[PDB]
RNA sequence: CUAGUAACGGCGAGCGAACCGGGAGCAGCCCAGCUUGAGAAUCGGGCGGCUGUGCCGUCCGAAUUGUAGUCUGGAGAGGCGUCCUCAGCGACGGACCGGGCCCAAGUCCCCUGGAAAGGGGCGCCUGGGAGGGUGAGAGCCCCGUCCGGCCCGGACCCUGUCGCCCCACGAGGCGCCGUCAACGAGUCGGGUUGUUUGGGAAUGCAGCCCAAAUCGGGCGGUAGACUCCGUCCAAGGCUAAAUACAGGCGAGAGACCGAUAGCGAACAAGUACCGCGAGGGAAAGAUGAAAAGGACUUUGAAAAGAGAGUCAAAGAGUGCUUGAAAUUGCCGGGAGGGAAGCGGAUGGGGGCCGGCGAUGCGCCCCGGC
RNA sequence: GGCCGGUACCCGCGCGCCGAAAGGCGUGCCCCUCGGGGCACUGCGCUGCAACGCCCUGCGGGCUCUCCAUCCGACCCGUCUUGAAACACGGACCAAGGAGUCUGACAUGCGUGCGAGUCGACGGGUUCUGAAACCUGGGAUGCGCAAGGAAGCUGACGAGCGGGAGGCCCUCACGGGCCGCACCGCUGGCCGACCCUGAUCUUCUGUGAAGGGUUCGAGUUGGAGCACGCCUGUCGGGACCC
RNA sequence: UCGUUCGUCUGACUUGGGUAUAGGGGCGAAAGACUAAUCGAACCAUCUAGUAGCUGGUUCCCUCCGAAGUUUCCCUCAGGA
RNA sequence: AAACUUUAAAUAGGUAGGAUGGCGCGGCUGCUUCGGUGAGCCGUGCCAUGGAAUCGGGUGCUCCAAGUGGGCCAUUUUUGGUAAGCAGAACUGGCGAUGCGGGAUGAACCGGAAGCCGGGUUACGGUGCCCAACUGCGCGCUAACCUAGAACCCACAAAGG
RNA sequence: UAGGAGGGCGCGGCGGCCGAUGCAAAACCCGGGGCGCGAGCCCGGGCGGAGCGGCCGUCGGUGCAGAUCUUGGUGGUAGUAGCAAAUAUUCAAAUGAGAACUUUGAAGGCCGAAGAGGAGAAAGGUUCCAUGUGAACGGCACUUGCACAUGGGUAAGCCGAUCCUAAGGGAAGGGGUAACCCCGGCAGAUAGCGCGAUCACGCGCAUCCCCGAAAGGGAAUCGGGUUAAGAUUUCCCGAGCC
RNA sequence: UCUUAAGGUAGCCAAAUGCCUCGUCAUCUAAUUAGUGACGCGCAUGAAUGAAUUAACGAGAUUCCCACUGUCCCUGUCUACUAUCCAGCGAAACCACAGCCAAGGGAACGGGCUUGGCGGAAUCAGCGGGGAAAGAAGACCCUGUUGAGCUUGACUCUAGUCCGACUUUGUGAAAUGA
RNA sequence: GGGCGGAAGACAUUGUCAGGUGGGGAGUUUGGCUGGGGCGGCCAAUCUGUUAAAAGAUAACGCAGGUGUCCUAAGAUGAGC
RNA sequence: AAAGCGUGGCCUAUCGAUCCUUUAGAUCUUCGGAGUUUGAAGCUAGAGGUGUCAGAAAAGUUACCACAGGGAUUACUGGC
RNA sequence: ACCAAGUGUUGGAUUGUUCACCCACCAAUAGGGAACGUGAGCUGGGUUUAGACCGUCGUGAGACAGGUUAGUUUUACCCU
RNA sequence: CGACUCUCGGCAACGGAUAUCUCGGCUCUCGCAUCGAUGAAGAACGUAGCGAAAUGCGAUACCUGGUGUGAAUUGCAGAA
């Protein structure tokens, strides 16, 4: 080792020729998967080809609690409330989430909303020729039906961006932000010494 | 490039450019950073200070979401105000930016502000942030 | 992507994941247990029959120490209730799969040549100027290529339409109810030992010891007790797709190699040959367009030679396209008293060099262009 | 007497006459006062020194080619080494093969593009010789845009001076004055670790008017970076070859 | 290996065939002897192009610039920073 | 008298020889003083014939990197050793890395350093032949019956006759 | 010198441009002419007989005198060292192109029977026998052969193998083992049951299966003939035996 | 008299064990660093590390004597097969280039350099002075942060063996114990 | 009499941990300088004087010596001597 | 009395990284769901030591020996 | 002591010995060099591998500049 | 003048470089999923008018049968 360089730090002490992964086959992944999706959507065809619906869920983790994206699949909740039973929603189209929860209320009726303008925009035929019965539709409705494709309910990431024009009042201007930061940083770590204080109180006093 | 490599400038030339005293042997100084406190110590010493030794306290499975807060200083914020809404405005009425909306947490007071005054909505801010948008006539508010 | 990061490490050399996020692809199911008891409703086998991957009859047997049906926590059993939902086979196909055939235009004129596929002239095809063969660089000579046409045979269990059959008092969905609500044991879990891991008072795994619970159990990356909070339900089982693919078979390509290269092997190459054996392991491609592969005469014991014959050519003559060097023979020339070769000079010989070296330009006088 | 050179300017020539040509020939002022001397006004153009030879397809001319002769010089190369012609090693000869490469990380330099941004690199779409090309996403993927702390945490309140390329104003101009980029030097302000400080306000433990510091930072008071390509260097890899 | 000369020759004798013991193992009237011309640890293939601060080599021309055998530290003294 | 010294060189060592100097005026200080007392700094305004000789563009600034880290030789100073073509130091130069002329021959001794040429002239060293250049012009000494003697380094010769 | 850089030369592909070639491409050869300081390059002549070159950009398994380098080929050594153990050959004739080396006859010698004689086991595999034969091979030679080519040739109730056991090996149930594999006396309804019976039943079951000797144990043969090559006893004749 | 666990006893000896050492005495000889017999302040003998003896035996080591002889004085001669010459056949090692000397200098012993001596085609048989001749990357010695065989009071381990608890592991009786 | 016949007997043994022993065996190490190496010394950290050539630096297994401590005073200060 | 002197020894030697352990200091920071509360982990400054003293955890023998090298280095001739 | 290297300088006991020392003869039994001349000239006694014995040392493997015994001596045909 | 040695040129040898090729290799990409007690992979021996090897086949032995195509196989001979 010799001039002012970075540490090396190159991990290439084992047999890493034997695992080198090259990827002249990039070019023909494309292709088998587009021929994959080709014959697929054929065999599903009217059924679009992104697939069964997806639900509007937050993103985890501080970093992205801000943003919007789909989710597996609905709550029974969503399901119930938008009055498609449980057993029939695969069959037409929605994905289920047996295991999704459902704390806050605006998570809930936007997802509501989804199922019922999905409803709204869904047609399903017969299951035999003529008999038409609960939940069919009209030969004309029928005929106007096309494989819909791409993204037929797209997901808007978040909050657009929109920089109002208010009145700048006393009230605002008398407000501490930085005051408000710091006391209530401090009531956090005092909470154990305080309930402590506290508890203690009426153990003896 | 092979045809630039300077390897084929010295063709003809027995040594290489390695020299013929001190040849081009296999690992004369031994391999990698061996011999950091040994026989590198004062390339150690002299480039890499700090290099060698345990400072601070383990942090078990960190998570870097928990640890992410982006940044953005006032002089940045009329960049943020698009033209049209810049124009609108009174003595009293300021454009409101949601920094939280352009990807920042907290507001720093680095740089200057201009007089219209500007009211910054976040989720964090320091000290001389506030105390400048609030020298300029403008709010500050907090949300989550 | 996180990330050469948190961590791990004679905290040295070094090592090193996961969550979040973004894509590809997405699909969930089935058991055991309280729950047939007016009734084993289940299953195998022989035999017989038929529509024959199965169904039917009958006789033996398995199984009550438990086959079937319900049910699987997302639930569920019950009860009630306007309601809402359910059976199959034909007929023709479309797609995908293999195979066989059919398909444009010059071989017109001259020259060179052994050969025209070369040159010149005059023409033509082109949704076909990819490629190969044919006596030299061939779009038009032949096979092919483009556009497609046809005939034969499959597997298929995917959907596209016409036909008859009409799904239920069984089950399922949905509305309420609150009475029930069963959920896997030497297993979990704990100690200790060894291994493994980034996993650090112990990441997984395994031995042995101890050994559970049912307001209960497993987790929340620092061991511990208590209060709260988030979270999931192990000890039984199945499950496509997105992924991998120096073997097999069938293809298509290449800024790759060009017979000491490329696989060891372009060829009767894992051969010949070696070793008791396990094993080791080569060398070696090219006449000519066509064998037309040299009749015959003469010398010789013969091999062969000398004449001749074939060929464009044999001096291309069966290890034969070209045919370098080292080294060797013959002919001609040159020099030499225990090296030779070499660098500068020049002199003698050679051998070779005609862009090796010119004969034109200006005034003029005709005599014609 | 030797070597070089032969003139596009420096010399020289024509513009007047004489003279084969050298060369000479005019006037006026100053000087000695012989000889004659010195100075004078100067203009237009032009501007590669000559004379004779020898040979001319020859038995000629020259030659960087071959051989030989002679004089002078002259040890066999490669290598390690203070030192090789060495009684140091390797090399009988010839042909063919034969050794700093590929990859990953980083760095400086240079080129290209865009620029507080910049990458389309995993995918998707489209593409009829193309595994190519072309389009698309990114509102946060990487790097950059902010740092100091072990951490909890806090997070740049706006710079002066000396010298400065260059520009401008003034002077007949030499000299003067004004503004002063980059860079070098000097002193500071601010952010943060540590220390110190404390008016007011406040949810009583927070805030922070003022005031700080021989302390420490890979800080700020200059947004310059990101992508690609090439050489070089360090390192990991068979790692220049045996 | 050959020539001459030597040791032993009813014995712990010579010898064929069969069979047993296999590599840190065997077998040894013991020499580290022998175990297929291989023995102070056989042979074959692979890990493996093992590592080497050590020896050898390292392929075209011209032009320009042009050294060091000294300092400090190193189980450092044929090495490296 | 290296490990004694009053005295005390030669050579070598350090600093200075202006524009980065000086002054007047009026300001700042939380330092200093009995105190404008000072110390320093700031702003302004004036002066400053460039303040010895010689020579000359600068590593001035920065980056990236190679090779090297066995040395050896000569004059001088110098340690150990009887000494050594020995071992170890100080200053300078050379060789190594460099051909060329001379010392017959030689890595470092003398001259001198270099593109390919013509002409001239030199340095060290030479001028009887080898071998280019005088058997040149002068004055002495030497006679070897030991190989007389005859080239800085350098290839010895001593005490004694 | 070590070392660094610049500008060139040369080799092979790829993208482009510009071209040569059956009126003779590449490669190779030359005492041919030239250019360049040089790497190299251009042309002439010949040989050859079908491909090739220059320029711009770009790329690489890109330049050899060495490595006791790799493979192949070739010298000097050098017609040299050498062909010398086992006593030995000679004369006529035949044959033949050719006779020291083949064949017949005669002579002289050797092995001297614990043999240089006559037969086998192992091992070999056609070497056996006849006919023919160009090269090679038989370290001189050859008409010749253990070589080459074409054919032919091995006959069993009695010789063997085959049967039996030795030392020893393998092995079923069982024990171990992650598994490949390792254990045979451990004793298990041990493999197999054996014998008399059939016209069915009875008895008994003990130390137990297989392999292992062309020299151990063991049903049975002798004499005389016969081929180019088979047999003493395999074929023929005769005579026997199990 | 100091000391030790005991202080080398019986024996044996310049011995295959003695440095000095060719010990001293005797004997063998013309002459003996040899041999044998003695002597013993034994560098550093000695008792199953076996001490001292010892008939027979030995391809074991050593000294002397008789016989014998070319071992020698001192060489000569003879036989066979070679070498030698011929026909046929026909390698290899080695090889920078080569191949006459003297002195000098030089990496301090030259075939080549400097200065001298010299030096005349082409061949045959021998010889062992030189080619610091060939053979083989010195086996001695050193170095290397290269090994390996062997040892142990080296460091770190390990099969085995000894020891305890638990497990297998049940039954019931007493004595000291809690 | 539903005991094949005996002996030991919940001790042996097995399995898992614990301590001890363990060159039987495995792996590895076994400094440097040095007038070769080894043995010796320490010229390896380190002070004074000298070598040292009147600035500073300056070598040798050069020379004469020293160091790994000691001190509540042998540290501080004042006064007297 | 005071000016002053005093940051060990009149001056020139008398001594020690990382990792680890241990102590002192704050009415300090963290154990990442929130707390109380033992334990642990950090921040600053010392001590436990590397004398081969810029700091590996380490005994022999080889005549049975091996390898890479060295004329940087001994044993013989030659040289001073 | 000089000139003088022309000629000569031996046979044996003991020792591997160079060296030494005796016996004897002799005119005398001087001294040295030539890669301490001379191993493709010999020999192999010593020394100098591997076997083995003794003594001293070492816990041991083993050591011995102590003694002892047994232990392979290759090639010329090249140039001179 | 000759022999020998060295050398220059021309021709002829020796040898297989160079050039020009290529039913082979190497690399990348794609599709598919198919051994065996119904006896596999592998081993052996046979088999043709004239065959040793390779290739093929199995006493039906360089093939029998069906189907497609539509007039050869070929080194020689023969049925055709
Ligand atoms: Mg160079
Ligand atoms: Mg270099
Ligand atoms: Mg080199
Ligand atoms: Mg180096
Ligand atoms: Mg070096
Ligand atoms: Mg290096
Ligand atoms: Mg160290
Ligand atoms: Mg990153
Ligand atoms: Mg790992
Ligand atoms: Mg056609
Ligand atoms: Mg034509
Ligand atoms: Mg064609
Ligand atoms: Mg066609
Ligand atoms: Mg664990
Ligand atoms: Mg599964
Ligand atoms: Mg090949
Ligand atoms: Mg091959
Ligand atoms: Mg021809
Ligand atoms: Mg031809
Ligand atoms: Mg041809
Ligand atoms: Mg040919
Ligand atoms: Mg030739
Ligand atoms: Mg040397
Ligand atoms: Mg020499
Ligand atoms: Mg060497
Ligand atoms: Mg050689
Ligand atoms: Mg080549
Ligand atoms: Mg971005
Ligand atoms: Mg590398
Ligand atoms: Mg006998
Ligand atoms: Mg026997
Ligand atoms: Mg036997
Ligand atoms: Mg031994
Ligand atoms: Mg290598
Ligand atoms: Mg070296
Ligand atoms: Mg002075
Ligand atoms: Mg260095
Ligand atoms: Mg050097
Ligand atoms: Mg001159
Ligand atoms: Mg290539
Ligand atoms: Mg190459
Ligand atoms: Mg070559
Ligand atoms: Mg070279
Ligand atoms: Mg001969
Ligand atoms: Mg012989
Ligand atoms: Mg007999
Ligand atoms: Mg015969
Ligand atoms: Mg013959
Ligand atoms: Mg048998
Ligand atoms: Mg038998
Ligand atoms: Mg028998
Ligand atoms: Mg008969
Ligand atoms: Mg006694
Ligand atoms: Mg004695
Ligand atoms: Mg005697
Ligand atoms: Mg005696
Ligand atoms: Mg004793
Ligand atoms: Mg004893
Ligand atoms: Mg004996
Ligand atoms: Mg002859
Ligand atoms: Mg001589
Ligand atoms: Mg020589
Ligand atoms: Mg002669
Ligand atoms: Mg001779
Ligand atoms: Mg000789
Ligand atoms: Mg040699
Ligand atoms: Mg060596
Ligand atoms: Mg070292
Ligand atoms: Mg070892
Ligand atoms: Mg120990
Ligand atoms: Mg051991
Ligand atoms: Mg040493
Ligand atoms: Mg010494
Ligand atoms: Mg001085
Ligand atoms: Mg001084
Ligand atoms: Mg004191
Ligand atoms: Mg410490
Ligand atoms: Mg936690
Ligand atoms: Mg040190
Ligand atoms: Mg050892
Ligand atoms: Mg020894
Ligand atoms: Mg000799
Ligand atoms: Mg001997
Ligand atoms: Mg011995
Ligand atoms: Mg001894
Ligand atoms: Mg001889």
């Amino acid at each position: 080792v010799k001039h002012n360089n970075v540490i090396p730090n190159g991990h290439f002490k084992k047999h890493w020729q034997n695992y080198v992964k090259t990827w002249f086959n990039q070019p023909a992944r494309k292709q088998r998967r587009r021929i994959a999706r080709q014959k697929k959507a054929v065999k599903i065809f009217p059924r679009p080809t992104s697939g069964p619906l997806r639900p509007i869920v937050q993103c985890q983790t501080r970093k992205y609690n801000m943003k919007a994206r789909a989710g597996r699949g609905f709550t029974l909740e969503e399901l119930k409330s938008a009055g498609i039973p449980k057993k029939l929603a695969p069959t037409i189209g929605i994905s289920v989430d047996h295991r999704r929860k459902n704390r806050s209320l605006e998570g809930m009726q936007s997802n509501i909303q989804r199922l019922k303008t999905y409803k709204a925009k869904l047609v399903i035929f017969p299951r035999r020729a003529r008999k038409v019965k609960a939940g069919d539709s009209t030969p004309e409705e029928l005929a106007n039906a096309t494989q819909v494709q791409g993204d037929y309910m797209p997901i808007a990431r978040g909050e657009k961006r929109s920089v109002e024009v208010v009145k700048v009042t006393e009230e605002m201007k008398e407000f501490k932000a930085y005051g408000k930061l710091r006391v209530e940083r401090m009531n956090q770590r005092q909470l154990g010494a305080r309930q402590k204080k506290a508890a203690e109180a009426e153990k003896e006093e | 490039t092979t045809r630039f490599k300077k390897n084929r400038k010295k063709r003809g030339h027995v040594s290489a450019g390695h020299g013929r005293v001190g040849k081009h042997r296999k690992h004369p100084g031994g391999r990698g950073n061996a011999g950091g406190m040994h026989h590198h110590r004062i390339l150690f010493d002299k480039y890499h200070p700090g290099y060698f030794g345990k400072v601070g306290m383990r942090y078990f499975h960190k998570l870097s979401n928990r640890f992410y807060t982006p940044t953005v200083n006032v002089e940045r914020l009329w960049s943020m105000v698009p033209s049209d809404k810049a124009a609108e405005a009174g003595g009293d009425k300021a454009p409101v930016v949601d920094v939280s909306q352009f990807g920042y947490f907290k507001v720093l007071g680095k740089g200057m502000l201009p007089e219209k005054p500007i009211v910054v909505k976040a989720k964090l801010i320091s000290k001389i942030a506030e105390k400048k948008i609030k020298a300029a006539g403008g709010a500050v508010v907090l949300v989550a």
